[PDB]
RNA sequence: AAGAACCUUACCAGGUCUUGACAUCCUCUGACAAUCCUAGAGAUAGGACGUCCCCUUCGGGGGCAGAGUGACAGGUGGUGCA
RNA sequence: GUUGGGCACUCUAAGGUGACUGCCGGUGACAAACCGGAGGAAGGUGGGGAUGACGUCAAAUCAUCAUGCCCCUUAUGACCUGGGCUACACACGUGCUACAAUGGACAGAACAAAGGGCAGCGAAACCGCGAGGUUAAGCCAAUCCCACAAAUCUGUUCUCAGUUCGGAUCGCAGUCUGCAACUCGACUGCGUGAAGCUGGAAUCGCUAGUAAUCGCGGAUCAGCAUGCCGCGGUGAAUACGUUCC
């Protein structure tokens, strides 16, 4: 809980790791990918491009 | 009447406005039928830098499919069967 | 290594888990349906559930929580089910539903499969026999393929390094080809060992 | 920004507006750094904070308009 | 002779004058406007009453050692505080935030 | 008028041909406007000199996309495929010049 | 294994010469074609103002004259170094032509590149300069070392 | 790991706390709290001001909070020849 | 298209078609093939992506994460404020911008694609030298906004100069962003004007919409781009041949 705006960081908000974080979605680069490929992500399916 | 249609998946999408002009032509106004929209292109590229300046590519992509449908000379019957008509969980209804 | 089989075949041959539309709710409706699916495990870590779909209806949340063990899932009366839901609607803030169908041939689903093995781990059923079991319960399921793996330190073995034993064909190379796979983690006395679980279940054509 | 003005933290600017009712006398201790040197503040010295220790910088004419901190140089090297 | 420099006779007055110390392009622009003065014409080709009126408008403006001594003064005025400035002034290396590690040169 | 859908590049080219005197007007400006070279609008006439029907015919095309030589081989390939409406005969001396052949070099 | 086709270029429009098209497409400069258009429309409007003649008569002079007959090819079979004078294909004579000419009018002390490359064009019909020189210079060495091939 | 001013940040210097930042409880069950006053550099403070959880067959319980409580909690501190 | 105007055409995107040795000549086992010829947008493995087998280094990661055995456990946990991560004798890697005229400055026309935008994009209007501020049109959207291109081309000047080349760096003006730009932001005024007159040995890669060159958008993101990832514009040279490796 941050004192001021600037210093609110967008964290995974399923991992908590404050990295890499989509803000489409609020994941990681990790835990976006394993459940990208689960597909519990409603119509992310992976490219071929 | 204007309807807007968006989903993931196009065969769902298209099933979906078959019903919606089916339910309105059962109705009886007449019908623009379903308008293909430009269907949107959200790509997420994952990098894995190796070597720092290669870097092991990863897309993902997501696919919003839109469809428009006009319903002209509206009716008492159609206002209703709209909102009786179950579209899937993957479609959004917007009029 | 390699790519994740169904990771490549979603929305090719199999079907999405999260069926539901949302622009601005996405992350809302997203994150929530992180918590129902890490709930229904950490509940049910002994019902046989894997392909717990959620569909989405504005507040009209369903769970269709697919079960190898259905009446075992229902309880006394729907006992286990009321009191999933009250919790759930008291967590999501939506009706959740529970429509509730079954996994006929829990060896067919690859996750019950690696669940089924991850237990005779920890129970220190030799890594060996563990997967025997499996393997011929997968094949006289109807499974044109089977590659149990396990890997660790097996059976205390200060060394740890990887024991598989594979029957029948693993075709990665055709994308039509149904490949099931899932993972787990067996935590023993000496560290974690990996069940990694392919099922091939006929073409789909 | 600039139209806002020149910046100041208020604990410090009151510390100095305190000596101010008085002849300077007391030398205050500050961590703000980036506090704009303003012309109430000459014929003071500041305490000001370099990361680990306290810097004495005696306010001049010529200081004003500059942040403390220009004057408490953080990094040693020779 | 202008602002006590010999600008060059054969290139036009715009570039003669951004030899002048203060005087670049867009100052050399406004000085000839402000003469009312064609800044297509050459400086060989110029008129000793147009040199008058642009020496007089290069009058209002700091240049040569007024603006050098003005530059000059506030060196010392940075090595006057022992600012971070005033002690990158002196050491010799840069002042405004750039790295040292390489592409110092300049300075270094 | 006989019509003809050209494309290179992301360049899409809608010729037509009307009987006139061999200008070719694109987007309500003369060719020479709107393409600049002289080679390009050689190359735009291509079709029309093989079958010797400039002087025969005004080009109206109605051009939007890529650039000016993406925009002339899209003229091209339309004015080629004009022509096959205006008479089938042309297609034999057309296909020996490659001009109904649609480019389809995209970028990598 | 069978020689890959050369790319069919189209004739210049003001010449009908696919050669004078290949010396745009010699000078272009960053896909600048524009530029090298400009530059030999220019140059031969130099070379029809002093000559007279037209400046097709003047460039095919000029490439003539610079063209190589016979040229220098390292083989090292055992020992050997034989420099094996190779007579040059027609296509690599215009292609040794045109880059000589641009090469060498690049190089040249005149201030624009029309002037440049005219006056290249001029010294190479006149059999006289420096890629004229070249074309000499590689056959007085296949002449030096003859009695291989 | 070319989106480090603070945050991030893990390091340093100086201040600062010890079921501890956080964590299942063990419970007692309060409101939790904003708050704006006084310091402070801020944390840590001390405190003006401000506490109704709701259901309750009206007990208790889901709590959340403090205090207690109890092992611990938490460690970006070792071992990738576990 | 601004409006009336079915909707033609372009486009948008669902479903079909289409390409093969199917066909016709040679050649040849009458076959296959090979060599050509038709017709077609496509010629003989249509073009890009995606999707591999068993292996190895007890390779790297207990700093994504988890983790047995340890260790710490009023501290090796934790909290704040300031600082450092941005130091620089120098080197190893990656890239940008120049080393001018096939330019610079300067005016006049241009012609894209793709992607993003509501806690946002912001029209226009309005002020400033500009960066910016003003107030805010219309719009979660093929409808409104960001973008609405730069190279180029038409002019049009300087004249091969360390320069109207080049802009480093430094001094002085401001503008946003944030609590805060001193160390430690970006950007614009104004002045300053470094090196560089296109770099050897050596070395790496590349057969076409490629090399090269020019702008644009996005992700991360309060602000921060000479990186990354898209997207289009313009667009080459060459392959003789199996000689040496």
């Amino acid at each position: 809980t941050p004192k001021f705006k600037v210093q609110e960081y967008t964290r995974c908000e399923r991992c908590g790791r404050p990295h890499s974080v989509i803000r489409k979605f609020k994941l990681c680069r990790i835990c976006f990918r394993e459940l990208a490929y689960k597909g519990q992500i409603p119509g992310v399916k992976k490219a071929s491009w | 009447i204007r309807i807007r249609l968006k989903a993931y998946d196009h065969r769902i999408l298209d099933q979906s406005a078959e019903k919606i002009v089916e339910t309105a032509k059962r109705s009886g106004a007449s019908v623009s039928g379903p308008i293909p929209l430009p269907t949107e292109k959200s790509v997420y590229t994952i990098l894995r830098a190796v070597h720092k300046y290669k870097d092991s590519r990863e897309q993902f992509e997501m696919r919003t499919h839109k469809r428009l449908i006009d319903i002209v000379n509206p009716t008492p019957q159609t206002v209703d069967a709209l909102m009786r008509l179950d579209l899937p969980s993957g479609v959004d209804i917007e009029i | 290594q390699k790519v994740n089989p169904v990771g490549l075949r979603i929305g090719v041959i199999r079907d999405w888990e999260s069926k539901w539309y949302a622009g601005k709710d996405y992350a809302d409706f997203l994150h929530e349906d992180l918590k129902i699916r890490e709930y229904i495990s950490k509940r049910l870590s002994d019902a046989s559930v894997s392909k717990v779909e959620i569909e989405r209806a504005a507040n009209r949340v369903n769970i269709t929580i697919h079960t190898a063990k259905p009446g075992m899932v229902i309880g006394k009366g729907g006992s286990e089910v009321e009191a999933l839901r009250k919790a759930l609607n008291s967590l999501t803030g939506k009706r959740v539903h529970i429509n509730i169908l079954e996994i006929k041939r829990a060896d067919l689903d690859a996750q019950l499969v690696a669940d089924n093995i991850a237990r005779q781990l920890e129970n220190r059923v030799s890594f060996r026999r563990a997967q025997k079991q499996q393997i011929q319960r997968t094949m006289r399921a109807g499974a044109q393929g089977v590659k149990t793996m396990v890997s660790g330190r097996l059976g205390g073995a200060d060394i740890a390094r990887s024991e598989y034993y594979s029957e029948g064909t693993v075709p990665l190379h055709t994308l039509r080809a149904d490949i099931d796979y899932a993972t787990s983690e067996a935590d023993t006395t000496y560290g974690k060992l990996g069940v990694k679980v392919w099922i091939y279940r006929g073409e789909v054509l | 920004s600039l139209k806002k003005g020149p910046f100041v933290d208020g604990h410090l600017m009151t510390k100095i507006e305190k000596l101010n009712e008085t002849d300077k006398k007391q030398v205050v201790k500050t961590w703000s750094r980036r506090s704009t040197i303003f012309p109430q503040f000459i014929g003071h010295t500041i305490a000001v904070y370099d990361g680990r220790k306290h810097v004495p910088v005696f306010i001049s004419e010529d200081m004003v308009g500059h942040k403390l901190g220009e004057f408490a140089p953080t990094r040693t090297y020779k | 002779r202008i602002a006590g420099v010999d600008i060059p006779r054969d290139k036009r007055v715009v570039i003669s004058l951004t030899y002048i110390f203060g005087i670049g392009r867009t100052t050399a622009q406004q000085v000839l406007k402000e003469a009312g003065v064609s800044e297509d014409t050459r400086v060989r080709d110029l008129t000793e009453e147009e040199l008058g009126k642009i020496r007089d408008i290069i009058d209002k403006l700091k240049v040569e050692g007024d603006l050098r001594r003005e530059v000059s003064l506030n060196i010392k005025r940075l090595i006057e505080i022992g600012s971070y400035r005033g002690i990158r002034h002196r050491r010799g290396l840069p002042v405004r935030g750039q790295n040292s590690k390489n592409n110092a040169r300049t300075r270094k | 008028q006989y019509y003809g859908t050209g494309r290179r590049k992301s360049s899409v080219a809608r010729v037509r041909l009307v009987p006139g005197e061999g200008r070719i007007v694109v987007n309500n400006r003369e060719i020479s406007e709107h393409i600049p070279s002289a080679a390009l609008i050689e190359d735009i006439k291509q079709p029309l000199t093989l079958t010797e029907t400039a002087g025969t015919y005004d080009v109206l095309v109605n051009v939007h996309g890529g650039g000016l030589s993406g925009q002339a081989g899209a003229i091209r390939h339309g004015i080629a495929r004009a022509l096959l409406e205006a008479d089938p005969e042309y297609r034999t001396t057309l296909k020996r010049a490659g001009l109904l052949t649609r480019d389809a070099r995209m970028k990598e | 294994k069978g020689p890959v086709a050369k790319r069919d270029v189209l004739p210049d429009p003001i010449y009908n010469s696919k050669l004078v098209s290949r010396l745009i497409n010699k000078m272009m400069i960053d896909g600048k074609k524009g530029k090298s258009q400009t530059i030999l429309y220019k140059s031969f409007d130099i070379i029809k103002e002093r000559t007279g003649n037209d400046a097709m008569e003047v460039f095919e002079q000029a490439l003539k004259n610079i063209m190589p007959v016979l040229e220098v090819k390292a083989r090292r079979v055992g020992g050997a170094n034989y420099q094996v004078p190779v007579e040059v294909r027609p296509e690599r004579r215009t292609t040794l032509g045109l880059r000589w000419l641009v090469n060498y009018a690049r190089l040249r002390g005149e201030k624009t590149m029309e002037e440049r490359l005219a006056n290249e064009i001029l010294d190479a019909a006149n059999n006289t300069g420096a890629a004229v020189k070249k074309r000499e210079d590689t056959h007085k060495m296949a002449e030096a070392n003859k009695a291989f091939a």
